[PDB]
């Protein structure tokens, strides 16, 4: 149904602005809010239908100590949204405490938007893990949202902070945030900073301006993830029906994404399926094996070729995953959007549950434990101090993420009747 | 056609013959001969260019005379279960399934519904029928494709026994390396080589026999431009192939079949034995050396 | 326009229509619309298209609508959740299969021949042959979505596996489900293996 | 079936680079990996079929202390291969010991490539005998490959070090390498340095830059040896079927090669058969007699003329070999490649087993024994010392090569029912 977006963190507000700009360009919308002259397709999930058919984006921007919001302010696209949903230290506990005291008015804004919406389906989160101000306050808001609304869905888009080092206290912050994400979120879309950075340095020749490109990448991914809802077909035109297949168990809810063209500015679907199963098209980094794989195709498709392609790729066994049970690949189809020039119009997406990200989490589990053992890297922050004088919440999150890694490695085994 | 254009001229000549008092065979003959050239030429003109007759001939060479050895090797590599008696209720579908599945690994992502494999052993029942455009070709008949199926079977036999033999050669890989290999009981006079020669030489001979006729046909067709002459060339091509591959019932054909049976039996001996061991192998080996020595002399009658 | 719209008004939008019926009054459903076994269906046919579109065509179309309603019922009913972990595994065992079945009936049949059929009716030159191509569309889509005959080996199998979807929905004892499911699943594959041959598209799954 | 290539030694990596460049030029391949615009022929043995039909060469480069690999690195043809298959003293025992400690990860790379390949047929080796670093490590890898894979084929392309002197310890190294090649290899393709050097000084007027030309020569020879597999006919489109005729006995597995044009930039097949039987077209140096001869022809051939040519050359008796048994010449045919300008399009190759190379081996057996007898040429190398304090492995290899020469000379006799 109707989904409200929340955006917080500097990179999160960047990709939210880019996402809304991308959808305004994608649909028949002017940057004033007015419907375009040449506008069939649904805008009834993320866009409020206002008085002059003004598709006002259903978005709530949360920030504290604004810097980039001023750059949002002086824009022609500052008249598309902001019906006054904008509300004005780099520690987790700092942002937690600051969000604690102003929980009421921002929750009042959320309830205001819930009253403004006729229906409700979910709150999708734009998040940056260990982004400083975004950390802690984002976990706090996630806990509040799970508390107040036990009937709605929570989706999280976030990047995982790895740049091969910087901040000595960020693994603690990301560990607490991951503990909150495991318990207080329903489904998590995971992203890696170094992987997207490497792809940006790969297909292009940039080294510094990675933000401006990665915004485009995440915007394309997120819009692709929502296209079958935005452009109505009839397979999984609800969020919940899509998410139900992707989550095999409530302990594994992290989703790996790709994108079939690394650059799209006339191959068949058979080729790009083979491309997508190659890991260079995969944008998120014993044997690691998928549990369940889904793919979504949008382009110029012949309907017989997808069947024979599934036959041939099935027989070729390019799906290097061994499950513990009956779970298999799932196909889906979406519409190519108008008004956008696309060479090689076939474009696909993948949503798969893969165990390999456990190793990435294990990297942080190694790092944090190392800095815990030497104990010269907690640095004695005061917000961390009165929030927890004994710092046993870090031990609690360490317990949870250990259980999580064990659940991962039990899922790697060909039986999940045994647990980890 | 240009027959419709020159229709009235042939009609004028026929009316002239209707007008004449005298019945002369010589004139009537000339009229018929004059019509016949154009009539054959139009079919020639269409069939070479627009129905792509030569392109189909390439496929015929590929799949009937086994000009594509690559697929019909991996076909045997992935299927060895038509050496046991088919029930012809499940295997019939299965062999065609395995054929196209083997083909899918590389090369032919377009048709291959046109070849049909039918089991009427299972390598002595496997046939092949290629679907041709029936309105667009009358050169091809059921009988022509049947003869193609015959030579297809005969070519299958030799590659089948040879593949087993050459695959069984693992002497230089396993048996000799790191192993001293007892001899003068577990000698076999290196007869693996001796058995290999008489079939491999035959393979080379068959290569020349097929390739010569296929070259001659593809040369002749471009020169002549009438369908009758094309018919002569094609009906000569088949007749050369049959007799030269010794498909005509001769005692030489029986000798060649006996050689193939000997090789097939020899594979069974060397398969089970594996590296150095005595399993009363000498009993079959004695029979084999006697039969081969007797059969080799018949080739000395074929040589003279 | 009428022909395309008709199969868009049954066989998205109708998912919202059925979710209301998931949780009586037949006029209630109309008002909910306008902004598992049994049901009644109705829609008016205007006369200039009623000389091509048949009344009995609505019946054939209605049957596969009922089947599709059962399919979406199964999809949504097992989509009610996201030691006692044991039920999860019975979830994936069942929710996959009905999904895979849904992929076959819907896209491979109701979208292949459906996309073909519009291109066919735009090529007719006469009122008469338009009826013939239409009825020869109906009779074959009534065979592909098999409802005519040999239905005592297939449709009873689909019904009996849907009874498991009823049982699990109540269940959210347990051991008695897989014993049935593996058995009737083996029935399905052992019949559909050589037995028109398009049924192989679920015999390999 | 599918063959993986391994390349080690400086000259071996040179000819591997030249070989892959030659096949990229030969087939419809761009030096980026992309299929050419005008591309029927098989590339499914040495080229992995990647995502954009990228015929990525199935090659593993093995090196230690890289120098020429840096020159490989800065090349437009450094994007054809290297999907990271490159992994970074001149004694046999030094390279043996160094390969000993890092056997595991390179074997892991080999197993990785074996998993990457669907089928497998053989590991073809680019080797330089007594090339310093290549010696010892190459023998070690050959022993490892024979151990781990008893079901696959091993082909060795290598040059034999003779430049008429230089290094006083290289006959020892080449003798140990020859002992390993006799026992741990399935078929050996032998090359001579002075012979190819003499031909290069013959047809051209060079004295120093022999490497750059000899790369071309070996590349042409090796590609010719594989053309009927690369360009599909139907006679011996497997390696094993070709190798089965060439090896008459597991003790004689060294193959003499030629090349019918000494320079090819309209004679008939009859002439060039007579040319090929002249030893000036043969590129590898009582009576010495062939055991079995094979030839491969690629060009503009009339199929009747080859028969009558075989008649006339048979009657002329230009085949100066006396066997002990029934073995004879074998003919084969291959396709002339497109996209390459060739004047005098008829080009042939010969594969024959000839006893004369025994004398060359005997030359080394004389030399090593001489330096063993004076004992001032072992030089007391330390790698040689702790590897073998008594240096009886050299005696072991001397025993084996003596048995080999005796097997050669027993094969020279008109009975091989007696052994040597």
């Amino acid at each position: 149904r109707e989904i409200i977006t929340l955006q917080l963190g500097q990179c999160g507000n960047q990709i939210g602005f880019e996402f809304w700009k991308q959808l305004c360009a994608e649909h028949g919308i002017s940057p004033e809010g007015i419907v375009e002259e040449f506008a069939t397709d649904r805008k009834d999930v993320f866009f409020y239908q206002a008085d002059d058919e003004h598709y006002i984006p259903r978005a709530v921007l949360l920030d504290l100590e604004p810097r980039v919001i001023h750059s949002i302010l002086n824009s022609p696209y500052a008249k598309l949204y902001n019906p006054e949903n904008i509300y004005l230290g780099n520690n987790w506990a700092s942002g937690f405490s600051q969000g604690e005291k102003i929980h009421e008015d921002i929750f009042d804004i959320i309830d205001r938007e819930a009253d403004g919406s006729d229906s409700l389906e979910g709150f999708v989160l734009c998040h940056s893990i260990a982004g400083g101000t975004g950390s802690g306050l984002g976990s706090y808001l996630l806990e509040r949202l799970n508390d107040r609304y036990p009937k709605k869905l929570v989706q999280t888009y976030s990047v995982f902070p790895n740049q091969d080092e910087d901040v000595v206290v960020q693994p603690y912050n990301s560990l607490l945030t991951l503990k909150r994400l495991t318990q207080n979120a329903d489904c998590v879309v995971v992203l890696d900073n170094t992987a997207l950075n490497r792809i940006a340095t790969d297909r292009l020749h940039i080294q510094n301006p990675s933000f401006s490109q990665i915004n485009q990448l995440v915007s394309t991914i997120m819009s692709a993830s929502t296209t079958t809802l935005r452009y109505p077909g009839y397979m999984n035109n609800d969020l919940i029906g899509l998410i139900a297949s992707l989550i095999p168990t409530p302990r594994l809810h992290f989703l790996m994404t790709g994108y079939t063209p690394l650059t799209t500015d006339k191959t068949t679907v058979l080729d790009v399926m083979r491309r997508l199963l190659q890991p260079k098209n995969v944008m998120v980094s014993t044997n690691h094996c998928y549990i369940a794989i889904l793919n979504i195709i949008q382009g110029e498709v012949d309907p017989t070729q997808v069947h024979k392609s599934l036959q041939r790729i099935r027989e070729r066994k390019l799906a290097n995953f061994i499950p513990w049970g009956p779970a298999s690949i799932q196909v889906a189809l979406s519409r190519k959007s108008p008004y956008l020039p696309s060479a090689h119009r076939v474009s696909g997406l993948m949503m798969a549950n893969h165990t390999s990200i456990s190793s990435l989490f294990e990297r942080t589990c190694r790092q944090y434990d190392k800095l815990r053992k030497r104990e010269a890297f907690l640095e004695q922050f005061r917000k961390e101090d009165m929030f927890k004088d004994n710092f046993d919440e870090m031990d609690t999150s360490r317990e949870i993420v250990q259980q999580l890694i064990d659940e991962y490695h039990a899922a790697t085994r060909p039986d999940y009747i045994s647990w980890g | 056609s240009i027959l419709k254009n020159q229709e009235d001229t042939f009609a004028a000549e026929l009316h002239r013959l209707k007008q004449q008092p005298l019945f002369s065979l010589v004139d009537f003959e000339q009229v018929v001969d004059r019509i016949r050239s154009t009539v054959a030429e139009h079919l020639w003109k269409l069939m070479v260019e627009e129905s792509d007759l030569l392109g189909q001939l390439k496929i015929i060479k590929d799949f009937y005379l086994l000009g594509r050895g690559e697929l019909f090797q991996a076909f045997i590599d992935t299927a060895q279960h038509m050496l046991k008696t088919p029930p012809t209720a499940v295997t019939e579908h299965d062999v065609n399934v395995a054929f196209q599945q083997s083909a899918h690994k590389v090369l032919l992502d377009d048709d291959n519904l046109l070849p049909l494999l039918h089991l009427t052993s299972g390598w002595a029942a496997l046939g092949l029928s290629y679907k041709v455009q029936w309105p667009l070709h009358i050169l091809f008949t059921p009988a022509v494709l049947e003869k193609y199926n015959v030579v297809f079977k005969y070519l299958l036999s030799v590659r089948r026994v040879q593949a087993e033999l050459q695959h069984c050669w693992a002497l230089q890989m396993q048996r000799k390396h790191l192993k001293s290999n007892q001899t003068d009981a577990i000698k076999w006079r290196l007869r693996n080589h001796m058995a290999f020669l008489v079939d491999n030489l035959q393979y080379y001979l068959q290569v020349d026999v097929l390739e010569s006729q296929f070259s001659q046909l593809l040369h002749q067709i471009n020169s002549t431009r009438d369908f009758e002459s094309i018919r002569l060339a094609h009906d000569h091509f088949l007749s050369n192939l049959l007799a030269q591959s010794f498909i005509l019932l001769k005692p030489v054909f029986h000798c060649l079949n006996e050689i193939l049976d000997l090789c097939h039996s020899f594979c069974s001996l060397v398969s089970q034995n594996l590296g150095p061991l005595d399993e009363r192998g000498a009993a079959q080996l004695s029979i084999l050396v006697k039969g081969f020595s007797r059969q080799s002399s018949l080739l000395f009658k074929i040589l003279s | 326009e009428y022909l395309q719209a008709m199969r868009n008004f049954f066989l998205d939008t109708m998912y919202d229509f059925y979710t209301s019926i998931f949780d009586q009054n037949v006029s209630f459903l109309n008002v909910q619309l306008q902004e598992l076994d049994g049901l009644t269906l109705s829609y008016k046919v205007p006369w200039p298209v009623d000389i091509v579109i048949s009344l009995e065509c609505q019946k054939i179309y209605n049957q596969v609508f009922l089947l599709l309603l059962q399919i979406k019922w199964a999809k949504y009913s097992l989509d009610v959740l996201l030691q006692i972990h044991r039920m999860f595994l019975l979830r994936v065992k069942l929710m996959h299969f009905v999904n895979s079945l849904h992929n076959y009936i819907m896209t491979r049949i109701l979208h292949s021949t459906g996309l073909e059929f519009q291109h066919q009716v735009e090529e007719a030159k006469d009122l008469d042959q338009l009826i013939k191509i239409h009825y020869r569309y109906l009779s074959t889509i009534h065979d592909r979505c098999l409802l005519r005959e040999k239905v005592s080996f297939v449709k009873e199998a689909i019904m009996k596996v849907l009874n498991l979807a009823l049982m699990f929905a109540d269940g959210w004892s347990i051991e008695k489900m897989e014993s049935d499911f593996k058995n009737c699943h083996m029935f399905l594959v052992t019949i559909l293996n050589k037995a028109f041959p398009h049924l192989e598209s679920l015999a390999l799954s």
